[PDB]
RNA sequence: GGAGCUGUCAACCGAGCGUGGAUCCGAGGAUUUCCGAAUGGGGAAACCCAGCACGAGUGAUGUCGUGCUACCCGCAUCUGAAUAUAUAGGGUGCGGGAGGGAACGCGGGGAAGUGAAACAUCUCAGUACCCGUAGGAGGAGAAAACAAUUGUGAUUCCGCAAGUAGUGGCGAGCGAACGCGGAACAGGCUAAACCGCACGCAUGGGUAACCGGGUAGGGGUUGUGUGUGCGGGGUUGUGGG
RNA sequence: UAGACGGUGAGAGCCCGGUACGCGAAAACCCGGCACCUGCCUAGUAUCAAUUCCCGAGUAGCAGCGGGCCCGUGGAAUCCGCUGUGAAUCCGCCGGGACCACCCGGUAAGCCUAAAUACUCCUCGAUGACCGAUAGCGGAUUAGUACCGUGAGGGAAUGGU
RNA sequence: GCGGAGUGAUCUACCCAUGGCCAGGGUGAAGCGCGGGUAAGACCGCGUGGAGGCCCGAACCCACUUAGGUUGAAGACUGAGGGGAUGAGCUGUGGGUAGGGGUGAAAGGCCAAUCAAACUCCGUGAUAGCUGGUUCUCCCCGAAAUGCAUUUAGGUGCAGC
RNA sequence: CCGUACCCGUGUGUGGGCGCCCGUGACGAAUCAGCGGUACUAACCACCCAAAACCGGAUCGAUCACUCCCCUUCGGGGGUG
RNA sequence: UACUAAAAACACAGGUCCGUGCGAAGUCGCAAGACGAUGUAUACGGACUGACGCCUGCCCGGUGCUGGAAGGUUAAGAGG
RNA sequence: UCGGUACGGUUUGUGUAGGAUAGGUGGGAGACUGUGAAACCUCGACGCCAGUUGGGGCGGAGUCGUUGUUGAAAUACCACUCUGAUCGUAUUGGGCAUCUAACCUCGAACCCUGAAUCGGGUUUAGGGACAGUGCCUGGCGGGUAGUUUAACUGGGGCGGU
RNA sequence: GGAGCUUGACUGCGAGACUUACAAGUCAAGCAGGGACGAAAGUCGGGAUUAGUGAUCCGGCACCCCCGAGUGGAAGGGGUG
């Protein structure tokens, strides 16, 4: 699962930074919590 | 656990079991559904959802 | 339409009607107890007992008459707890449904008997039966198809190909298509890049090149991107936008 | 243009009701002509370059357990469903019977689509080298009655002056 | 006899809730009281009182021997004798369990007179190497019961006639 | 039906009684200020702990540093101060 | 054992053995959910035997139960 | 933590060799010492105490090299050389532990129920990536289901064929 | 019975018969190739003959391009032992 991570966490990372989730971890720790949001068109948003 | 799923229609598939006669018997193909709470928006209510994998991979993902 | 009727079963009586158009035949209309999907609630169906409103009645309770009130789904819409948004729920209002229906069809389910001189594989059969769910017919459908260079150009249905090729304890038996020839032949609408709106979320909250392109000025103001939905555009294979 | 059947005291063209044939619609209703009503459209066609973008996503395909296709898992195509992994947007994708290459055909994963076709409970009309009351549906007669069975259901016989 | 879909626990099997009945006699337990003894007891003899899956014996309920009936008065009875009869009781009312399943103090019985898997219907016009029946006549001709093979010797196939 | 009873409900009035409005009987608070509980508690006090920092005795060692005598192979010790 | 057999059959009390630590095991149900039980190891379920008295001997080799997992064998999958 | 795989990586066992503890060796037999040394020592590895090796004083500047006595080197620049062992390093899994975040909780409290012990939800407490559930696969499996279980036969059976 | 050399314990065919329900079995002079034996003429297509075995389907091995699902290949199939 790609996401924009928008809170500094240690497992992965960064505000914006990168992502390398084993496809779960976001969508029952992150999303709920709005840590990060689904890399759709953020990366064009970012950049 | 085999519920038609909520947000698809995907029910149980039926079908024949060949054994290594080829005698064949009836066996059902459940889908894999289980058991998640439905969410609408940030803080919701958490009600119920019986919904499939394919579902959970990408659709109404909650938790 | 026209001179005789009061139905029939079974027809003996009585009493009336009929040229002013009876009886009778056809259409429309009103009425239409009680039960039944049965729907105010209950229930040994054809029974019982209620609530609301309008109205009738009594010296006054009783009583009566006519409407209304099942449940569910969807739509509109108010409030929208538990906890703060908020939602589930609740409330109001507006539409639809259930059940029947001889046969036919579609989707889904799914035996045995029998045959195989036993018998499981197989068959009988995807039959009998059942469930869902319509229709007057349905279903299917407008090529990500056939053939293999004559090329054809949506579907369906009948007859050939044929009981062939082939498939099967290569046993019982099952059983195509291509193509040819007929009935009938109509093919049309959305998504998306993009453009412009409404709304949602950040940034710039004044630097935005936005405000119709551009020319020359102007304001420096909500520029930009991104999520939901609306409106244009486009819908095709010699590829098209 | 009436010899279709039938009825009438024994076998009817000319006795009758009828047929042939030709008439006949206030009111309702199906189809149908016309008007209102309703609704689409201020052109995208011609040309060229292809640097950019799209052309149906948890889908297809692949592996696994099955159905069905002449095709019983066999070397097993294509089609369908289930579970995990999980593509592309035309220099693409699918298919052409494992499969690779070349060639060819066609662009899936959205929807609607009349005709040819299947059936007659039921309503007129018509026929029959079909029976004529132990036959025809069981039911020409109080018929799905009487009757049997707690019930699901079973299920009679009787025509002629 | 198999299968599918249905029907029935009003007789019967079992249980839950609610009631009634179980005449009348008899023996006479615990406990209690008295008196004796004993330090206190064990303990003994009386009385009250009245328990028992107790006794005898009617109704009720079972159905043991024998006689009878046995195309019966009756699709399971009667007469005369028997057992239980305050308990694991009998009985009515209303309710539940339903088929490869139920129930069962178990016998493989009972589930609408039938149960080693009930009944009606549907598939069904099922099947059967076996039995049984096959409707009028004439004329000519005229068999075998033998071999080979059989999940076969009571059938069938080829050959022979 | 004769005679004699009984429960629920409606009303007509008859009279007495209650309260309703007025009134009236009864019931009935604590804030403001003084005092006590020391409850919290500045300052301050009792117990003991680190009693912080600092000073001191002892202890040895295969540590190191200054000195005595003996040994040497020149590299360490001994009782010690 | 209605409708030929009431018994030397059945059954109970008692005695053993096994299971279950609780929405328990077992059973009915596909699951839900019930019973068991508004209870719980001196309870409950299952099996054999059948008051009381005397007693209940030896063998774990076979076949089952239970515990272990040295070692062998051992599918799919991963890998290939 | 462990495994396994790979990598920047190296290294290791007395028949007989005896101043080369080498199953095997070389893009060829000097890197270097004077591009701040061997060696005598030490002992890390080695360590059966053979001497490879350096953990380390040295020596402050070669014992050596085709010196040959192994197989021809005294593996020194060079190729990764049966590479035990092994630095860590790409990968990977297992196991284990911990953690809470999906998920479960007929565990509690409150609420739409003032008509509820079902249910659904909020918050809290506790289990926990387990279990359960779907797919695939192996195994146990008369509890249940459909059939077979031969014939001849001096009747059948046993026996024998 | 004994001995020398040898593999005909062959290939491609086989008119014509017996036997028999059928399948199946049995015998076959003789022809061609090529060859062992034999001086030659000639014999040999297993054992002195009669038993020493088992149909069909499916599957496997070697070989023969026989076909090859558009084509070229391949798979698979086909043919002989």
């Amino acid at each position: 699962m790609k996401l924009i991570l928008t809170a500094d966490v240690d497992h992965l990372g960064s505000i914006g930074d990168t992502v390398e989730v084993k496809d779960g971890y976001g969508r029952n720790f992150l999303l709920p919590r709005g840590l990060a949001i689904v890399a759709s068109r953020g990366a064009q948003k970012q950049a | 656990m085999a519920a038609v799923c909520d947000i698809c229609g995907k029910g149980p598939g039926f079908g024949k079991s060949v054994s290594h006669s080829h005698r064949r018997t009836s066996r059902r193909w459940d889908p894999n559904i289980q058991t998640v709470h439905a969410v609408t928006r940030p803080g919701g209510n958490k009600k119920r959802l019986n919904v499939c994998t394919s579902c959970i991979k990408a659709g109404k993902i909650t938790r």
